[PDB]
């Protein structure tokens, strides 16, 4: 590699409303099928990423 | 640079290497007691001492008298001890009508490093002068690290794609002194003449209480006392 | 009074803030080993003469 | 007195707290709400936290009771004018006093200078 | 950036001064981790007195509950330790061997009242009398119940310890008290001891109640089971005398 | 130590990622910010 | 001893509040231990919150310090 | 508004230790915290005696043997709990010589603990 300039990304953003601070952790799964958020109340939310 | 040592450290290999030196420690085992080569008392096997009794059926350093291994200057051999063990194991009394007429087996082995080994030497340099002391606490992590590089200076990195793979690796890496079984749980007429023994010793002082580890207290006391005594003496 | 250094050095202050202890924090540690260590190192102490005698010395080649 | 009876009768006896609360301190707690748990469950522990509220309100009124030389305890800074008319006011000081008996401690700065 | 200032100037001088002056502090050297480090690593000879204290057996040693004696023997070294050169009062060991059962009587009491129940009624001379009590199930009740009017008709006996049959019973079923059982109790509280860390530390660490019997215990995950689980229905050398050095040593151990 | 690089804000760094062949890294910042970084620039062509 | 970012005046009003007289000596040294009593609860709040990927302090995280370290909780 | 000295002192504390936010009543809280700790100290202090500085230090002492057992402290600093390091390395010496479970490769990722270690029949 001699000359040139770095890669190219694409970047796609998910982003969670009305939770008003409670949310500490969060996680995507292995295939990008599930996200889990881990919150201040002590319980874990898990969804869909495409709605399903 | 130095040599470090394998991966799996085995008397074989410490033993040919440093074949010709002389041995880092001399023991004799006794029917009751044990002694060291230039020792001139003895340890019971029911004292603290018997501690490093255990250490020699472990095979392991014994860190809990590592200051008094670096006051006497004995040996380390890639950071083991060779041990050599000599094993000799293998009328009336009290009764004035006595008359009087002024009336081995040799093993050698090897004992290994551990960690709490490491750890204790670095507490004892922090606290021993030499900047006041040998090695500075904050300092000490820095040390520690430099010792790691020197002792595994090889690791595996190469990946795994899947379970079985892993499952290989695991099996191929097992180390002898973290391969044991999990340990076992916690486990919880001569009458009438002991009687009559009993009811003899009665109002006895000293007898009467046992129904012996002399150290020689007094005597190193008093021969020290006289010592600097005859020193004060000397300098008039 | 310049108000720029005085609230320069008033966090720099702040910044650097630690507390000395009056009292140090206590370790805590099973009595067995306590007691056993203290005896062992009575015995040493009594076997060594304070520290006189090498009893780990070794003469010759084994 | 069993608790079959008791469990059966919790028609009669549910508390004056409303559902949704005991849903979030459930939860809170770790406990799936009544559409997973049986609703007498929930409705008993309310129950129990309405008796409890109202032992420690029952005291703490005879300690404002006794009280009606003469200064106040210090660490229970609080109120303003102090109410008017001869009306009995739930004050600190006896909230404080009766709590102290179940193994709480209240007690604050009066002024801050 | 502009609020700190005014956050700052709204102090005033004396606040700020004090402020400032911490500058002068000389850093931490903590260098009185030394003392704790050390910990680690005519006249009356006191120290020859203070050194009996490690010469008597622990009670976990010797398996012996302290009595007087023992609390005696323990006594003088601490009072030469603290620079109390007249001793103790004569009646000292008496009252400490009675605050060390009280102690471990409540500490005991803490733990079996949380996971017991069905115990002795108060018919007579048998139970916790006006102390805390456990917990009773319908059943048991009312069979203690009928029993307690049928003694008081004539038509029933106790046994030799003052025991009523469904007593006797109940009580023939309990068996010693184990770790899960001082693990659970612990979750729900201190129980006593709370000044004593190293306990709790070491219940907490160890191995599970039944874990080193049962090694090769296993279920299996099945989402098709009521809960998701299926459960299964140079001289010597050492390498060539090692085992005759091992026998040796152990002779020597005991 | 191979390298630093610097260009995030104060305040942590909760997340980090590397590509298949690991030759690119991707981080995440709570400076509302996601940064992509070269682990090895190329050589000079002089 | 030390320069105390803690004013001595404020234990010297909870010993008014008790009837108690003090001397210097014992004031400075209660007064330094206030100090340090409170540098380890901002410890302790602080590793709480950072524990949660976050740059605000909650009065949630203050009780759990307090929980953490033995010390009787405030309602 | 007025507000208390020590409470803007406190603020302005947590703001040069990187705190970009924090909610109104942390200042009062920790205010009324320390205002405890000193009265419960001095009332200690008050009965193993005019009060001198050993029987302050002594109360503290005391009170250090069943709470406050934190901190962020290092090199032999009674953090975390307080436990002795040696204790540890010896409970760890004792743990990590057992060998490692073998596990066949139809059981890697569905093999489970023990009927009495898991939870069935809790509904």
């Amino acid at each position: 590699r001699t000359g040139g300039i770095g890669i190219p990304v694409s970047a796609c953003m998910f982003t969670f409303h009305n939770t008003l601070g409670t949310v500490s952790c969060m996680d995507f799964s292995n295939d990008h099928k599930l996200v889990a958020v881990g919150t201040m109340d002590s319980y874990i939310r898990v969804w869909s990423l495409d709605g399903k | 640079t130095f040599d470090a040592p394998p991966y799996v450290i085995t008397p074989e290999y410490i033993l040919k290497k440093f074949a010709g030196h002389p041995p880092s420690l001399i023991v004799h085992l006794y029917q009751n007691h044990f002694r060291f080569d230039q020792q001139e008392g003895m340890f019971q096997y029911k004292s603290p001492m018997r501690i490093f009794i255990e250490h020699l059926r472990n095979r392991t350093v014994p860190h809990e008298i590592m200051e008094y291994l670096i006051q006497g200057g004995v040996p380390f051999y890639e950071g083991c001890l060779i041990v050599q063990v000599f094993d000799h194991r293998t009328t009336v009394p009290f009764s004035i009508h006595n008359h009087n007429p002024y009336i081995p087996t040799v093993y050698t082995v090897v004992l290994m490093p551990t960690a709490q080994a490491l750890h204790t030497d670095l507490l004892l340099k922090t606290v021993t002068p030499r900047d006041h002391m040998e090695l500075d606490p904050k300092n000490i992590y820095e040390v520690e690290a430099k010792i790691l590089l020197a002792t595994y200076p090889k690791l595996d990195l190469e990946p795994t794609k899947n379970a079985e793979e892993t499952i290989a690796k695991l099996e191929k890496l097992a180390h002898p002194e973290h391969s044991h079984k999990p340990p076992e749980p916690k486990v919880r007429d001569e009458a009438l003449a002991a009687e009559q023994e009993r009811y003899m010793l009665t109002l006895d002082e000293r007898l009467s209480s046992k129904l012996w580890e002399p150290r020689f207290e007094r005597f190193k006391l008093i021969e020290n006392i006289k010592q600097e005594h005859a020193e004060k003496k000397e300098q008039e | 009074v310049d108000s720029d250094e005085e609230t320069a050095a008033v966090m720099s202050a702040l910044a650097n803030w630690n507390p000395q202890p009056v009292v140090p924090q206590p370790v805590f540690a099973p009595l067995k080993r306590q007691y056993q260590l203290a005896r062992l190192h009575e015995q040493l102490q009594a076997a060594t003469n304070g520290g006189r005698t090498n009893i780990f010395k070794v003469v010759g080649f084994g | 007195a069993s608790l079959r009876e008791f469990l059966n009768k919790m028609d009669d006896y549910a508390p004056i707290i409303p559902d949704a609360v005991t849903n979030y301190y459930m939860t809170r707690a770790g406990l799936p709400p009544p559409p997973q748990t049986d609703i007498r469950l929930a409705r008993l522990l309310a129950l129990a936290t309405q008796k409890f509220i109202a032992d420690i309100a029952a005291d703490a009124y005879q300690y404002s009771r006794i009280r009606a030389l003469g200064i106040q305890r210090p660490g229970y800074g609080g109120g303003g004018q102090g109410g008017s008319q001869n009306r009995t006011v739930l004050t600190m000081e006896d909230l404080g006093m009766a709590v102290s008996e179940f193994g709480v401690n209240v007690k604050r700065s009066e002024f801050y200078r | 950036e502009r609020r700190l200032k005014g956050e700052v100037m709204q102090l005033p001088a004396r606040d700020r001064r004090r402020i400032k002056e911490l500058a002068h502090n000389d850093f931490d050297p903590y260098d009185a981790l030394a003392n704790v480090l050390m910990e680690h690593a005519l006249k009356m000879n006191f120290d020859l007195e203070i050194r009996k204290r490690y010469a008597q057996p622990l009670a976990v040693e010797s398996g012996e509950f302290p009595d007087t004696s023992n609390i005696e023997s323990r006594m003088l070294p601490f009072c030469y330790e603290a620079g109390l050169s007249s001793g103790h009062a004569p009646d000292a060991a008496q009252f400490m061997s009675i605050a060390t059962e009280t102690f471990i009587k409540e500490v005991m009491s803490a733990i079996f009242s949380r996971t017991r129940s069905n115990g002795p009624g108060d018919s007579g001379s048998a139970g916790f009398g006006l102390g805390s009590g456990w917990i009773q199930t319908h059943r048991y009740r009312k069979q203690l119940a009928k029993e307690e009017e049928a003694f008081q008709r004539g038509e029933i006996s106790r046994d030799k310890m003052g025991l009523l049959p469904v007593e006797a019973k109940a009580a023939s079923e309990r068996g010693p008290l184990g770790m899960a059982d001082v693990r659970l109790a612990l979750e729900m509280g201190d129980c006593g001891l709370a000044g004593f860390p190293v306990i709790v530390k070491s219940v907490i660490y160890g191995w599970r109640e039944g874990e080193l019997e049962n090694w090769e215990d296993y279920t299996y995950v099945d989402p098709s089971r009521p809960d998701g689980i299926a459960i299964p229905s140079w001289e010597g050398a050492e390498p060539e005398t090692s085992d005759l050095l091992n026998a040796v040593l152990d002779s020597c151990l005991a | 130590l191979i390298k630093k690089c610097r260009g995030h804000g104060k305040g942590g760094i909760p997340s980090l990622s590397f590509s298949a062949e690991s030759n690119v890294l991707v981080s995440g910042g709570l400076d509302c910010t996601v940064r992509v970084w070269d682990i090895e620039l190329p050589a000079d062509p002089n | 001893g030390p320069k105390l970012l803690w004013n001595p005046e404020n234990v010297r009003d909870v010993a008014d509040a008790l009837g108690i007289t003090l001397s210097e000596e014992p004031l400075r040294l209660l007064a330094q231990d206030v100090e340090y009593r409170i540098g380890q609860v901002i410890v302790e709040s602080l590793r709480f919150m950072r524990a949660a990927n976050r740059t605000t302090l909650t009065v949630q995280d203050v009780s759990l310090a307090l929980r953490v370290l033995d010390v009787e909780p405030l309602y | 508004s007025p507000r208390p000295r020590d409470a803007r002192t406190l603020e302005l504390l947590l703001t040069a230790q990187g705190v970009t936010s924090f909610e109104p009543r942390v200042s009062q809280l920790l205010l009324d915290f320390a205002y405890r700790h000193t009265a419960a100290v001095l009332s200690d202090a008050l009965h193993l005696s005019s009060i001198t500085a050993n029987a302050v230090a002594l109360a503290i002492s005391s009170r250090l043997g069943y709470q406050f057992r934190g901190g962020g402290g290092g090199y032999y600093g009674g953090g975390g709990g307080g436990a002795s390091k040696d204790w540890m390395l010896e409970l760890a010496r004792e743990r990590n010589k057992v060998a490692l479970p073998r596990v066949l490769p139809s059981e890697w990722g569905v093999r489970l603990p023990g009927e009495r270690f898991v939870l069935s029949g809790v509904s």
